[PDB]
């Protein structure tokens, strides 16, 4: 529930009537299917908050 | 406030309670019918009154 944006050189998720920009994570997105479909998509790293609880 | 017209429409998609992967997934196919059903328009009111 949400828009994608970047500043330029940076990628957030923001809530869509109020600018608060978030880090990318797989709790605020979903994955459907592989990037070959989409019109427009982009690049980027999507953060995983469990990755650093196996780093530990 | 601008936006992508693609996007506004992932938007209208989840506000009929549809996932809007369905819409960027069929972008190409929503956007042809949409084209179609305009034309059929242009038809009835020409042939018509
Ligand atoms: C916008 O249009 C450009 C060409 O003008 C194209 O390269 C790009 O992939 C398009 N981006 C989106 C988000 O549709």
């Amino acid at each position: 529930e949400g828009v994608f944006v970047s500043n330029g050189t940076h990628w957030f998720v923001t809530q869509r009537n109020f600018y608060e920009p978030q880090i990318i994570t797989t709790d605020n997105t979903f994955v459907s299917g592989n990037c070959d479909v989409v019109i427009g998509i982009v690049n980027n790293t999507v953060y995983d908050p469990l990755q650093p609880e196996l780093d530990s | 406030l601008q936006i992508p017209f693609a996007m506004q429409m992932a938007y209208r998609f989840n506000g009929i309670g549809v996932t809007q992967n369905v819409l960027y997934e069929n972008q190409k196919l929503i956007a042809n019918q949409f084209n179609s059903a305009i034309g059929k328009i242009q038809d009835s009111l020409s042939s018509t009154a």
